[PDB]
């Protein structure tokens, strides 16, 4: 039980890394920014996950 | 005017310990019953503080180096401590704040000053009407320009020397980042006179003000007591009172903190003061079993 | 087969009831601007900015924006707007960025690395041009170490090229290090004076003191909706809420990094935002050989 949970918890916290773009929300992304210079930063997080 | 106060003896400093005082809520972010880890400015468990006592008639009024933050903390009972002054070189120079709590209310300005060598306010005592008025305002000489003024609301005080003991303990943290000047303040009621309380009691964030400036040092404002008891001019028909403060200075440190259910931070550990908090940094708990961790 | 998702019905908008403008007019339409060495530093809050005008008007020579896209200016709050402004020559022009070294960056005026705002400039070849030579504009060349980004250096000292201490003497090796520009009429185009001014702001938690020309609607409840709460867009179900915000506190973000509770900004209400519904969807069959039900 104790194994499930920690790798269910790692799992839901590595979701608020960068990973080297600017920020680590989606929605954040999507405004402030055409989508040219978006799928960059997009893609980097789309790796990452 | 300035006046350079005399018949002051001067006596060596003194240290005191701090227990587990000066944690303060990081952000403004709400959490709830959650272990949570802050890498932030933080006053170190168990360090030593500089006590100072006003009581000789030790005359405390020393300047002192700001320093990253400031963790200053009173015990009052006559309202002895009234404010403060921030300032690099305080010679009008360089601009330096002035936060003032007056008889009438706290006025937080920012301008050019020439303080006064023993800045202070000398309050009045008349004996035949028993009241208190503020009467000197030694703090500066003149203002040269005010980038910055805020005055409050009007309120009223007692301004009388008690002759009990403390009963109120003011905590306040100050800082200055991002051009920022933020106050965190507290104030619990406790009995104890000369030893610093060995508990625990978070900050709350009190104001964040955009002043600016570059500070690195800072002084304090008494509240001078003067009556027909003690004769002579400003420099020496004067008595402190009974007043005591102390200062601690913050450090870079990473803290663990425990909120409850209603999102109030009971609790605190601090990642560097030996290993078994370590231990409970890396295992994100207050409780540790028995075995060997890397 | 596939996966089930409810869709949300309508969208709500509640920005801060500010009706203000920014005093846009002093940045642009100033009569006069400072020099590069010394550039002027204003602090633009608690006021509605349109970032639509300015942007198709007035013939802008340069509108360059790091970190944000101009077009959604118009849908963003903003927190702490600072404008910096500075005239410098037209090559210049393109030194003051994000990298980019050259001598205006390394001793006049240097661009953080991570940069989130608008840089505008303009030629104003006629208004800063003289005849006999406009030589109010003053740029530094040689100082010693390079700049720290957002810094400024003020300080008028005979500069030391190589050994011989100068002590106030500006002999050989010994040279000021502010110049004054020559503007004419009479000159090139790269030559000629250009007006910059550099908008800077800070994404920040703390409530938003600068939002867009955008309107608000109706709160809705107990449906799936999309929500703009200060710029914080999401999809959801809103309800009331029972957790006990302590006035300083504006979000809430439970155990992991996302919002779970908001504030409402003109009712001051405390609302809890769940997702909506969501599961797979399984096909029960027979097989096509017993039949086609499922
Ligand atoms: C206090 O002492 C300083 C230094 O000696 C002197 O400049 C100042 O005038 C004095 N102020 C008085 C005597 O009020
Ligand atoms: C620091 O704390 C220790 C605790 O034993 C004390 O002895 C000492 O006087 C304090 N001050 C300094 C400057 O060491
Ligand atoms: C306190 O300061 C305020 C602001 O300067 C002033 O208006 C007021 O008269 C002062 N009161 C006293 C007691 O000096
Ligand atoms: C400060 O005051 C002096 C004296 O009035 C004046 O000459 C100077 O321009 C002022 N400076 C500022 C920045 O207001
Ligand atoms: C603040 O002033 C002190 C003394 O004048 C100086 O050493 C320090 O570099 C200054 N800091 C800033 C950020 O200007
Ligand atoms: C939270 O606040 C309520 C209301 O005062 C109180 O009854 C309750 O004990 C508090 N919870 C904790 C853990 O102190
Ligand atoms: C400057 O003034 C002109 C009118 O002379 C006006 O059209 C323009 O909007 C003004 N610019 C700003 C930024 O206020
Ligand atoms: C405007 O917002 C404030 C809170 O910031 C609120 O108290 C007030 O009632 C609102 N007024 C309107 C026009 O809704």
């Amino acid at each position: 039980v104790n194994q499930n949970a920690q790798a269910l918890n790692t799992l839901v916290k590595q979701l608020s890394s960068n990973f080297g773009a600017i920020s680590s929300v989606l929605n954040d992304i999507l405004s402030r920014l055409d989508p040219p210079e978006a799928e960059v930063q997009i893609d980097r997080l789309i790796t990452g996950r | 005017q300035c006046v350079n106060l005399t018949t002051r003896t001067q006596l060596p400093p003194a240290y005191t310990n701090s227990f587990t005082r000066g944690v303060y809520y990081p952000d403004k972010v709400f959490r709830s019953s959650v272990l949570h880890s802050t890498q932030d400015l933080f006053l170190p468990f168990f360090s030593n503080v500089t006590w100072f006592h006003a009581i000789t008639k030790r005359f405390d009024n020393p300047v002192l180096p700001f320093n990253d933050g400031v963790y200053f903390a009173s015990t009052e009972k006559s309202n002895i401590i009234r404010g403060w002054i921030f300032g690099t070189t305080l010679d009008s120079k360089t601009q330096s704040l002035l936060i003032v709590n007056n008889a009438t209310n706290v006025v937080i300005k920012v301008c050019e000053f020439q303080f006064c060598n023993d800045p202070f306010l000398g309050v009045y005592y008349h004996k035949n009407n028993k009241s208190w008025m503020e009467s000197e305002f030694r703090v500066y000489s003149s203002a040269n320009n005010c980038t910055f003024e805020y005055v409050s609301q009007p309120f009223l005080m007692d301004l009388e020397g008690k002759q009990g003991n403390f009963k109120n303990l003011r905590e306040f943290v100050f800082k200055n980042i991002d051009g920022y000047f933020k106050i965190y303040s507290k104030h619990t009621p406790i009995n104890l006179v000369r030893d610093l309380p060995q508990g625990f009691s978070a900050l709350e964030p009190l104001v964040d003000l955009p002043i600016g400036i570059n500070i690195t040092r800072f002084q304090t404002l008494l509240a001078l007591h003067r009556s027909y008891l003690t004769p002579g001019d400003s420099s020496s028909g004067w008595t402190a009172g009974a007043a005591a403060y102390y200062v601690g200075y913050l450090q870079p440190r990473t803290f663990l903190l425990k909120y409850n259910e209603n999102g109030t931070i009971t609790d605190a550990v601090d990642c560097a003061l030996d290993p078994l908090s370590e231990t409970k940094c890396t295992l994100k708990s207050f409780t540790v079993e028995k075995g060997i961790y890397q | 087969t596939s996966n089930f998702r409810v869709q949300p019905t309508e969208s709500i908008v509640r920005f801060p009831n500010i009706t203000n403008l920014c005093p846009f007019g002093e940045v642009f339409n100033a009569t006069r601007f400072a020099s590069v060495y010394a550039w002027n530093r204003k602090r633009i809050s608690n006021c509605v900015a349109d970032y639509s005008v300015l942007y198709n008007s007035a013939s802008f020579s340069t509108f360059k924006c790091y970190g944000v896209s101009p077009t959604k200016l118009n849908d963003l709050c903003f927190t702490n707007v600072y404008a910096d402004s500075f005239v410098i020559r037209g090559d210049e022009v393109r030194q003051i960025a994000p990298g980019q070294t050259g001598k205006i960056a390394d001793y006049n005026y240097k661009l953080p690395d991570d940069f989130t705002g608008c840089v505008i400039a303009w030629n104003s070849n006629n208004l800063d041009s003289k005849v006999g030579g406009n030589y109010n504009y003053l740029f530094r060349l040689f100082r010693k170490s390079n700049l720290k980004p957002f810094e400024r250096d003020i300080s008028t000292e005979i500069y030391q090229a190589g050994s011989t201490p100068c002590n106030g003497v500006e002999g050989f090796n010994c040279y000021f290090p502010l110049q004054s520009y020559g503007f004419q009429p009479t000159n090139g185009v790269g030559y000629q004076p250009y007006r910059v001014v550099v908008l800077s702001f800070e994404l920040l938690h703390a409530p938003a003191t600068v939002c867009g020309p955008k309107k608000s609607t109706n709160l809705v409840k107990n449906k799936c909706v999309n929500f703009n709460f200060n710029g914080l867009t999401g999809t959801g179900v809103l309800t009331e809420s029972n957790k006990k915000f302590l006035p300083f506190q504006q979000f809430g973000r439970d155990i992991a990094d996302t919002t779970d509770a908001v504030r409402d900004p003109q009712t001051l209400e405390i609302l809890d935002i769940t997702p909506c519904s969501f599961g797979g969807v399984s096909v029960i069959t027979p097989g096509t050989n017993t039949s086609n039900q499922v």
